[PDB]
């Protein structure tokens, strides 16, 4: 006696999915949609290599910490990698004004071009090769941040400086300078004859006046004195004006901003793998077609969408047995 | 299941059927075999494929955390930044996990549904000319050669053929 | 559909029926016609209306962006503000789109369900006294005047009337 | 309901049945009584229990507001803080309310489904040997003692017993 | 042979909806729930007209930029509309302290009443009608911000000012003032005989001391000098105290805050349409009963809830064919 | 004629739930998952009592407002409760630098140990028991903040102070100090002979210089003068250096941070109930196994997840009738 039956596919797949009422339901076909793997390397992003600061900070790099010569002339980068706690930062102790806002600026920058705006040789009436310290040693010898100059008195006189620089380039200019806060009055006269000093700085936008703070403080890297650093962005065709009768850490090299674009400052201890990728995290790169991942929130490049899941499997086929 | 077919009146699935998700096994004087029902199988494929692509496309603009740095006297806003990014992370994680659970269950009951409706398709056709065994199978009261079987598969079964 | 009725065993819908969502077409010696089944139609109306009002009322406290201004040295918090408001915008957009898709499908399978249950309502009543054609239609073995038809529509069909 | 059983072809529920969610009432020469169907009842229990635990576990990492203080010149960031925490509060409130509504409806149609599939389980078994009254009840054409009743409850009903 | 059929409604509607498994499903009945239209006009909100700054900024308005006379006496507003980049702002270059926080304050204000707190005529020992500049021209003639007064020396003497003002009104008082930062010492003595100057300002809450910064800077609108502006809110029954021996840009007109309430500062280039509405966006008004809209996030008034969708259609009826 | 029926449970429960298509659906079994009750008391959290400031603020406590002697030696706390508007704050008017950031610090602290770092008796060349005011009365008598000392001139001379303190303890040290801003020059010489004064403060991290502002201001609690307070966290083994020739409100008692951990600053008007709990809100404690609650967002301890709902009931059983 003839017969006809209605039935459904079954196979030997052991792929399980979860539903709202039942966990670990075996199915015939399933699509996993969560990437859970990385290469453990820091890679170029689309052929353009990252900037891997080593044991230097952004400040040590920008100001030119003698220990950071690896980064004197840095090419175009995709993103910036900094370690959690860089060892080479402010060799001469002190502070950096609006450091975090500047780091934020670097997120939108992919290339600097270093240019000498006020040559160390142009100082006729001050000494310009004696602003060195054992707090910033280079090869066992007293030195200083390379992009600025610690000017000191010449022949027991520190004439007031009036210096101006007109940004003639077509790019925005990152300009850095500093003030020295000495530990005592004797030090003040010894370095800059004048007891009572100031540094004024003015642009079309900037109007500031610095006075050094002479005071006794605990020693960091052997110094009771402090260096305080400042920065600004000179617009194309705006000039920057400095006037000072002491304690002036003058700019010499500034940074043309020749490439704006997406970038990021990554915190990672990893170093440079010789590879290339489309998506980079602080713990490794991702090559996936997957829509989701669970590796790291802080991503850069053409990346899946981060999610805090350990498993995301979508049922496509039907119930097995 | 919700519709009673898969792991219901039909005991288990067929290891034998390999060209489709649902189908028929027939037995007659010319022999026996499995065939896949293309219409319901294909429609099911479209259904689930489009579900996958919808689930994926609805989450293409989620929330990307960027990095912000704060100093020792910006702890309030630092905490705000962290709490907000965790917040978004958590709503999106919840959404993904939830969507997956829900649509997995919908998918399963969708396949179950397809099976039952196929069974009803044959049942409504054979009315008197076969008996329901109760397990997804119909025992004919008449001879049903391959052409008759195919006429049942494509939906054109000519009922005008007695059976007592 | 999930329940097999709409675009299932019933081929298509009736352009003719205008007073309801589901109903009956009858044919007898007194003539032919369409009638709408008020109970299932009305209950369906309440269902979907309340669904619309629920969907609307659950999103009455969403997230309103206000404007904040930041200066050239407040770029971190400006970015935070922007990213957060985009974030909320995105969770709410996702929620709306998703809810609409889901409840649209629920609505469709709800109407399909209503149709099948109406069909089962008549079927369970006529048991022996009519035959299932297979397409939503019942062919009576007895004469069924308008009063008998209405007795089937309101649910009171007096089965005690032979049919062989 | 979606599957037509609860408040459908079965008029109302049984106040009498106390050991289960679904079951049987039997009447024979040895007497009458209620019995609960353990398999479908238990499976239903597992279903809903796991639903509760899933709903609960998916919302174990929500969003905790902490307190931040701002001064008279930090009104922009204060407003940002407030707006963000309200935001999260609102997405989570929405999510909870919504999830509850959805899964409540799924639960109800799940029980309805279980009832209909139980009914189909008995129906598919008794085929010819009883008649469908239309209200969830089967009137036997043969005598069905307690052992036969239990054979229908556990699924082993020996159909080989005539009935005309 | 008699027959009975079960069936369902079908019509000639072509309205489509989308589901999770199928796109563009034709249905009999459907409800669209997304408003997608606006009038392209800036309208009154419930009968109360907005404040439409033209080419003036909030600063040019508040300080009384001569080019902003349209807004000398502004009535009650519902919301404030400012252009993306207003041309009339600080005519004499300089800055505005906590500008953004003040703009934030304006979000909660709907009406100012300008009052003269220190009359230009009350200055006996200083000149009060000579603080004008070609940087702030009125009808081709040197002028200045109208709500403050650039006091200058009289008969080669600038006696120290001690001025106090007690807020006797029952409303909070917005009070503005400024300091002049000159470009050189000669200018300092020329304007205010005294070489070394200050402005102290004190309330029950405020305790500040300003010293001008004499420095050379690039020219904005022809000036190397800067004006720096400050503000405070004088409480009912608190007094404000000024003391200064130079460089003091004194208040003359302050602003009673007579209406607190919801408001907003809108960025829009549009102008005043002569209309009325319940909901306003920067690109036009919305008259809808709809729950959702996709026009603009920044909304004011009784508005639908913004969403980034291009289409939101809810199925109500059933599947067509 | 024998018969068999299929049926379902029904009971006399009146518990309703809501669905997306129908409201108030009666069911056989239901689980409510929202806690809606609290005890209306402020309780210990796991046996460790909160710190309940009464009518004192954090500033009045830390600086030692004479009216805040209840909190001279405070034991370990779980969380801190402050009233909305505490009456005892800065008895002598003035301000507290970075007050909000410090309150934020207290969120992560559970125990201070007060230590005398510079004894009131160690001042030989200045007066140290005459810095009292009627603005800070104790028992109807002029007094001052107890943790700092308002030093005044001795024998018509105020020699410059050079004082240093090395944090020898293994914990971080919270250190407070202040400056007096007098209302006039006569007051300046009367209190501190020297007309022109400063306070410099330096750590390995801190480098600040304060100058008092002599000015006329409106009176708060009878004083036109102001006290301005500052704080810092001295690292283990770092020293703090003070130098001043006037206006110096010196530290005497500082605070060892002996317990870091989770804590919070609660705003509540309630007082101490003699109870214990696992979860505390500003309006009462919660003892629930429930996953959700609707009492207060600002929670501390092992708490359900706050939600803005008035009712959350999950259906478990089936439809009644
Ligand atoms: C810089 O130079 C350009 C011409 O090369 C001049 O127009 C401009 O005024 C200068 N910038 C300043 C602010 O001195
Ligand atoms: C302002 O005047 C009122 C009396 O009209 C007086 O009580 C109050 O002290 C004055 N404000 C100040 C701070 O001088
Ligand atoms: C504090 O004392 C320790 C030794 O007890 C010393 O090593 C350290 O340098 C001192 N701190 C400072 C910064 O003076």
């Amino acid at each position: 006696q003839d017969q006809i039956c209605i039935g459904y596919h079954a196979n030997n797949s052991t792929e399980q999915v979860d539903t709202i009422m039942e966990k670990n339901v075996t199915v015939t076909h399933a699509q996993d949609i969560l990437e859970k793997t990385h290469n453990g390397k820091l890679c170029d992003l689309d052929g353009v290599k990252p900037l891997i600061l080593r044991d230097c900070s952004v400040a040590g790099w920008l100001l030119g910490n003698p220990m950071c010569d690896e980064f004197i002339n840095v090419p175009e980068w995709s993103y910036i990698v900094e370690k959690a706690n860089p060892t080479n930062d402010l060799c001469y102790p002190g502070s950096f004004n609006d450091y975090e806002e500047l780091k934020h600026l670097l997120s939108r920058i992919n290339h600097f071009e270093k240019i000498q705006i006020i040559p160390k040789s142009s100082w006729s009436d001050h000494e310009a090769s004696s602003g060195v310290s054992s707090a910033c040693p280079y090869l066992g010898s007293p030195s200083f941040f390379r992009n600025v100059v610690w000017l000191i008195k010449k022949n027991s006189t520190y004439p007031t400086i009036k210096k101006s620089y007109n940004n003639t380039n077509q790019e925005d200019l990152l300009v850095l300078w500093g003030i020295h806060h000495p530990n005592d009055a004797a030090e003040q006269t010894r370095l800059y004859q004048n007891p009572t000093t100031y540094i004024s700085i003015g642009t079309s936008t900037l109007n500031q006046r610095l006075v050094p703070k002479i005071a006794t403080r605990s020693k960091v890297n052997g110094q009771s004195g402090r260096m305080e650093f400042f920065w600004t962005i000179l617009k194309p065709n705006d000039a920057i004006n400095f006037e000072s009768n002491g304690n002036f850490i003058a700019p010499e090299y500034a940074y043309k901003i020749v490439k704006k674009g997406d970038s990021a400052i990554m915190k990672s201890e990893l170093e440079y793998g010789n590879c290339n990728t489309k998506c980079q995290t602080p713990m490794g790169a991702i090559n996936s077609s997957m829509p989701f991942h669970n590796i790291h929130p802080l991503t850069i490049g053409e990346c899946p969408k981060y999610v805090k899941s350990n498993r995301l499997v979508l049922a496509t086929g039907l119930r097995n047995s | 299941g919700l519709f009673g077919a898969i792991a219901g009146f039909i005991e288990g699935g067929w290891q034998g059927m390999v060209d489709g998700w649902y189908g028929y096994h027939h037995s007659n004087e010319q022999g026996s075999g499995y065939a896949a029902d293309k219409e319901s199988t294909q429609k099911a494929i479209d259904g689930v494929t489009n579900k996958v692509n919808s689930i994926i496309d609805k989450m293409n603009t989620q929330f990307e955390a960027v990095g912000r740095e704060f100093n020792n006297l910006e702890r309030r806003i630092e905490n705000l930044n962290k709490k907000m990014e965790d917040g978004f992370l958590d709503v999106w994680t919840y959404n993904a996990e939830l969507l997956v659970l829900m649509e997995n269950e919908r998918t399963l009951d969708f396949h179950d549904s397809n099976v039952k409706n196929l069974y009803d398709k044959v049942r409504l056709q054979l009315r008197d000319n076969a008996k329901e065994l109760g397990n997804g199978c119909f025992e004919f009261y008449h001879k049903c050669d391959n052409e008759c079987m195919e006429s049942i598969r494509n939906g054109t079964y000519n009922y005008p053929q007695y059976s007592e």
